[PDB]
């Protein structure tokens, strides 16, 4: 007869803008998540939290990727080495990639980095995947809605039958990225000085609300102001982690001030007890209309841009799209986001469609289910027909890609 | 007991509107087809997925 | 005209789908008859064991990676009075 | 159970593939609107 | 298949809701004002009221009055005791002729003792004891508890006993690995073996391993046993203690019946009505059927005048067939029935009829079902001719002849020419009797 | 033997895809050892393992020969992969451009867009949505609706197959476009209701359900 699934020495790469996840295939967590901003000096990159957080003279940080996807091939390049040498250490001809992409990745790019994985590496074989289909695969679904809420978007892709519907796609800016700024805006707004953990020598304990008592490094190089401001959103996106919180329903001042307050404590010692702000500040990614110096009211909150991509689907699918809402990305992770959307959805989708939003609140399901959904699927046997193999790219050209992978 | 014409008269009007959800229209059947290779494919997903899970 | 522009006017040969009009539709899963299609192979039912290890509750049988057949089990708010029942 | 009419624990087993051919592939998004199966004669319209 | 007698094809009296009776239901056809007193009195009997009150059933032979008794039987179920007896089996070689009847007037009344217990069983895998160091006083070493860990099938605990088990516990001589079996309210240990984990391919042992218990540690069991009067008044009247010589001296000399007293009856009586009380007993009172009655003695019959007026007696149903004859016993007493005046004066009487030709044909052809047999229209009419001419029961008992002789032709039915050959080869009692006259 | 139960007296019974809550127990995985070693140590002993081997093997349905690896057992070497079975195609029909002639444009369509439908209709395997997701509307017009497509698709699949085959006629392939325009824009227009419509709807139904019974 038949068997199984069957393991091919698959690898999995799925690069964001926060994080690059990597593993090899049929493993259901990623080997390695470390961070996909690095140093440049000059040129010389320096990669992974060890060798990236050591201060250094001249050394800029930068990302890749814009909007997604890539646009510095050469530092993309360098990660892909580092990943290579370090964290599989493996040589690369012997492994199958398969590596996701943005939904709305352009075809040039797809072109070019399936030129570089073939020519450079000299892979033997590769499969380029969108985000959206895994997210859909890692929970067992062929056809759902994704909204993946990360650092750069929030974004709702309908998926359906293994296969993005591209023109049904809704983007947002407001994510990770902007809640660091609007913590940013909060502290100057509260006169908090923040000072990221490399410039602290030691420190002190104080109470809450009184100055800080610590000692700066004496040693330090000069750093750059790019640096600077990474490791100071390091420290945001903690206070983010910890402290945040979504009102469970519409944001009433009155009520959240009544609420109890959340310690934290920064890394030169300054604490305090944080009341409605932490509350305040995540409403606007549902009602972004009364958020201040916010270039208008015509940006749309999450639930809107979940109706909104539904909506302009078609009506037979909508039915499966409202049937799985399958809520994905770190930004996802602050509590109480998934009922505050769960109740907005409900009161906004028709009652003859049942509503039903996957259960997937983990940090490991949230932000790496698209590795998750890769290693499924690298691990069927029946994908093994779907690889673009060496022989076809030499054949064909890196044109085959549009052809293979849709 | 006197509305119940009018509830008869008023539901007319969405049936005419095209608003009345139970006389909706029935699906035409497409013609039938056998399993391809990415129904498989997508079969053997859900199977890898929950033994994942 | 009744139904307005919406009548169904059949056409010869065709065949049609009925609508769901008493209780909406349902996946495959997740979903008893209660709601949408039972696929009994999603489906968990009790279970007892050769073995002393006696009803182990609601359960199906999944074979896994490798050629290996498990047993899930779902949770119950009576699984306490299934073990000793 | 009652007087026999006796059932086998069902196996979900991977996807076994075909022999022959079939009217194998069901829309399960449709099912989510519209029953499985079609109307039989008793259509109400003649034509 | 089961054995098929004479009255297996009765199943009940086949009658209404209303209490009417139909002409043909449940295997009998007519006897429509017997039947339907024969409700009046199973009604009587469920009632569970009475006691004592008699029955008798009177007419010729052949009207089926036996059969009317079994019906009886078949409409309570098993649960209502049924004693048969014939006359004739009061004249005992051991004991006297009103012991006997007495023994079957107590046979008839049941009861169910639903005695309660609940319990504690497995594998025992601790023999662990607790431990306080002093009894509040000069001191060695004290336990003050027991711990005994039980599992058998379905899980696992622990028992934190009285102390007081650990003499029992050893005068039973229990290990780990060993199955065991304690009772809740008295806390009596008793061993049982030990598991059949520790055989499969060892064997060797009078004691069994006997298999490790199903369910769970903790068992509550309800015990129901039915038993009659009689069996409590034999079980208490013999020394059963084996630890006393005379108990197996009772083996070697014969154990006869013997004539139980009425302190013996007086004394089950009381604790019966004590067990009744304190809820552990149900009593369910029956039917005794004195078949040939007439055989009886006039001392029986006077005996029974005490007997039928006890509050503790059963329903009693007597069958008779003689006309204005003799009562044994007495040299010149002629009575109806073949019974005294004055125990007749103590019974109601239900009459049985002759059947007519119609009701023999139909009684012919079910019991021809009964006996798996297939039998043609014109050999049924022949029959019942002949059961008219000489008696139902003769006719009933040429079907199975004839079966076999259809058979020995190769036939799978019985024509005429069967029954008619049967005929000849087999006599009646009435032809028999002509033809005696001619071979003096 | 082995017993499982879906009692009368009890009644219930749950589904689920991947779980069916969070509280839900773990699954049961077979083993061997779980009464000990000691137990079944001389079953192992008296056994020796079939070697396995890392292993290349061919033909997935693959056109270009390229050769994977998979761990088999060293006996299975030379077998075709199983999975390929699994590789069925769906029966989009083909043609000429002498045969175009008789499937003719309609003076609507034109020759590349019925090429570009049939292109998407193989790729794709009938999942119109999905081929009207990916429908180049900026070279060849909105055609859109996904009903204007499955009609002609389905026209020129009645031409080809009344044209191919000595004699025959055909039932279900009849596509009424006009009836699914219909019931989609009733489903539209449901869709787009307020939420007093539907309440209105539910007052009236309800009140047709307390006064027919």
């Amino acid at each position: 007869g038949v068997y199984g699934g069957d393991e091919v020495g698959a690898l999995v790469f799925d690069i964001g803008s926060y994080t690059v996840r990597a593993g090899y295939a049929g493993e259901d967590c990623p080997k390695v998540d470390f961070p996909t901003a690095i140093g440049m000096v000059v040129p010389t990159y320096y990669i992974d939290t060890n060798a990236l957080r050591v201060p250094r003279e001249n050394m800029e940080a930068i990302s890749p990727l814009k909007n997604g996807m890539v646009e510095d091939w050469d530092s993309f390049q360098a990660i892909l080495d580092h990943t290579y040498k370090m964290h599989v250490k493996s040589e690369a001809s012997l492994h199958p990639v398969l590596m996701s992409e943005a939904p709305w990745n352009t075809r040039a790019k797809r072109e070019k980095l399936t030129e570089l994985m073939f020519e450079h590496y000299n892979i033997p074989a590769f499969f380029l995947c969108k985000t959206a289909v895994l997210t859909a695969f890692a929970n067992g679904r062929s056809t759902g809605l994704i909204l993946d809420s990360g650092a750069t978007h929030t974004t709702a892709i309908p998926v359906h039958d293994g296969y993005v519907l591209q023109q049904g796609i809704v983007k947002s800016p407001l994510a990770g990225d902007f809640i660091t700024m609007q913590c940013r805006e909060l502290f100057q707004e509260m006169n908090i000085e923040l000072v990221p953990p490399y410039m602290i020598a030691s420190k002190e304990a104080v109470r809450e609300g009184s100055p800080a008592n610590w000692k700066r490094k004496e040693k330090l190089p000069q750093v750059t102001r790019s640096w600077h401001n990474y490791m100071c959103n390091c420290v945001i996106q903690d206070f983010q982690a910890s402290v945040l919180q979504v009102s469970d329903s519409t944001y009433d001042e009155q009520v959240a001030a009544q609420m109890p307050t959340v310690h934290y404590e920064f890394p030169n010692g300054y604490n305090c007890d944080f009341g409605a702000e932490r509350l305040k500040i995540p409403e606007g990614l549902f009602d972004p209309s009364n958020v201040k110096g916010l270039s208008g009211n015509t940006m749309l909150g999450v639930s809107h841009v979940v109706t909104t991509s539904v909506g302009m689907c078609d009506i037979d699918i909508r039915p499966g799209l409202y049937g799985s809402v399958i809520v994905a990305g770190g930004n996802t992770l602050i509590q109480s986001f998934t009922d505050r959307l769960n109740r907005e959805l409900s009161q906004k989708t028709p009652p003859s469609m049942r509503l039903k939003l996957i259960a997937n609140n983990t940090t490991v399901e949230r932000r790496f289910s698209s590795w998750i959904g890769g290693s499924i699927l690298a691990s069927l046997g029946t994908f093994q027909q779907m690889w673009i193999s060496k022989q076809e790219y030499e054949e064909g050209g890196k044109q085959c890609v549009e052809r293979k992978c849709p | 007991i006197t509305l119940e014409n009018q509830v008869h008269q008023r539901i007319a009007e969405l049936r005419k509107a095209g608003l009345w959800s139970q006389r909706r229209l029935p699906k035409l059947q497409e013609a039938p087809r056998p399993k391809s290779h990415w129904d498989y494919l997508l079969e053997e997903m859900q199977w890898m997925a929950t033994d994942f899970a | 005209d009744p139904d307005g522009p919406f009548a169904f006017r059949r056409k010869a040969g065709c065949q049609y789908y009925a609508p769901h009009l008493d209780q909406t539709g349902n996946w495959p899963w997740t979903s008893p008859k209660d709601g949408g299609l039972g696929d009994v192979r999603y489906r968990y039912c009790l279970t007892t064991l050769t073995v002393p290890q006696r009803c182990i509750g609601f359960a199906r049988r999944r074979v896994g990676r490798g050629g290996r057949v498990l047993l899930d089990r779902a949770h119950s708010d009576y699984d306490s009075v299934f073990h000793h029942l | 159970d009652v007087d026999g009419q006796t059932e086998v624990m069902p196996l979900w087993t991977p996807p076994t593939p075909p022999q022959d051919d079939s009217d194998i592939y069901l829309d399960s998004v449709m099912c989510l609107m519209y029953e499985a199966t079609p109307i039989p004669e008793a259509k109400l319209p003649p034509v | 298949t089961q054995r098929i007698a004479s009255h297996s094809h009765v199943k009940g009296l086949g009658l209404d809701e209303s209490g009417l009776a139909k002409q043909a239901a449940s295997g009998l056809v007519g006897q429509e004002n017997a039947r339907e007193a024969c409700g009046v009195i199973v009604e009587l009997i469920k009632s569970k009221k009475m006691a004592g009150r008699a029955v008798l059933l009177a007419g010729p032979p052949g009207t089926g009055k036996t059969a009317l008794a079994l019906a009886i039987a078949q409409e309570l179920g098993s649960k209502v005791p049924f004693c048969p007896m014939v006359g004739s089996e009061v004249y005992s070689t051991e004991i006297k002729k009103t012991e006997v009847l007495m023994e079957n007037f107590r046979r008839a009344i049941g009861l169910r003792i639903k005695e309660t217990k609940e319990v504690y069983e497995g594998e025992v895998t601790e023999l662990t004891p607790c431990e306080t160091e002093n009894p509040m006083g000069g001191y060695g070493k004290t336990i003050s508890h027991v711990i005994i860990g039980l599992k058998t099938a379905k899980g696992t605990k622990q028992l934190k006993l009285d102390p007081s088990i650990f003499e029992s516990l050893q005068k039973e001589r229990v290990e780990a690995g060993d199955v065991i079996y304690i009772e809740a309210n008295s806390g009596a240990v008793k061993r049982q073996g030990r598991c059949d984990t520790y055989a499969t391919e060892f064997d060797l042992e009078a004691e069994e391993y006997v298999p490790l218990p199903k369910g769970d540690v903790h068992k509550k069991k309800e015990i129901i046993q039915d038993v009659t009067l009689h069996d409590l008044d034999v079980a208490n009247a013999r020394p059963q203690g084996g630890q006393d010589i005379l108990s197996m001296m009772g083996q070697l000399m014969k154990p006869k019946k013997t004539e139980i007293t009425d302190k013996l009856r007086g004394e089950i009586n009381k604790v019966v009505n004590k067990y009744i009380d304190q809820g552990i007993a149900e009593l369910v009172p029956g039917v005794l059927f004195v078949d040939e009655v007439h055989m009886l003695d006039i001392e029986c019959f006077t005996y029974l005048h005490r007997a039928l007026e006890s509050s503790i007696a059963p329903i009693v149903i007597f069958a008779s067939n003689r006309g204005n004859c003799v009562i044994r016993g007495t040299e010149d007493i002629t009575s109806p029935h073949g019974i005294p005046l004055d125990l007749l004066d103590r019974v109601m009487i239900i009459r049985t009829m002759l059947y007519t030709p119609q009701e023999m044909k139909q009684i012919i052809k079910i019991r021809a079902q009964t006996e798996g047999i297939n039998i043609s229209e014109e050999a049924l009419n022949h029959l019942g001719e002949i059961g008219t001419k000489t008696t139902l029961r003769y006719s009933v008992q040429l079907l199975t002849p004839a079966n076999l002789l259809a058979k020995i032709n190769g036939k799978d039915s019985i024509e005429k020419e069967h029954v008619e050959e049967i005929s000849e080869l087999f006599y009646d009692a009435k032809s028999s009797a002509k033809i005696l006259a001619d071979q003096q | 033997t082995l017993t499982f139960k879906r009692p009368e007296g009890m009644h219930r019974e749950v589904y689920a895809l991947l779980y069916s809550d969070k509280k839900d127990a773990p699954p049961l995985l077979p083993s061997d050892t779980g009464q000990g070693y000691r137990t079944v140590k001389a079953k192992l002993g008296s056994k020796k393992v079939r070697p396995w081997k890392w292993m290349p093997f061919t033909n997935p349905a693959r056109k270009d020969g390229a050769m994977f690896f998979h761990w088999r057992r060293a006996a299975e070497e030379g077998k075709d992969y199983p999975f390929a079975r699994f590789n069925k195609t769906v029966q989009v029909p083909v043609y000429s451009e002498q045969e175009y002639q008789l499937y003719l444009h309609d003076d609507a369509w034109t020759k590349a867009e019925t090429d570009h439908l049939f292109d998407l209709s193989r790729r794709f395997d009938l999942r119109f949505v999905v081929i009207h997701d990916r429908y180049d509307h900026q070279q060849f017009k909105k055609r859109s609706v996904e009903d204007l497509k499955e009609r002609y698709y389905h026209i020129c699949a009645k031409l080809a197959n009344v044209r191919a085959v000595p004699g025959t006629d055909l039932k279900i392939p009849v596509f009424d476009a006009g009836h699914e325009r219909r019931r989609k824009e009733q489903l539209e227009r449901l869709y787009n209701r307020t939420p007093e419509q539907v309440a209105e709807e539910e007052y009236l139904l309800q009140e047709l359900r307390k006064i027919e019974a």
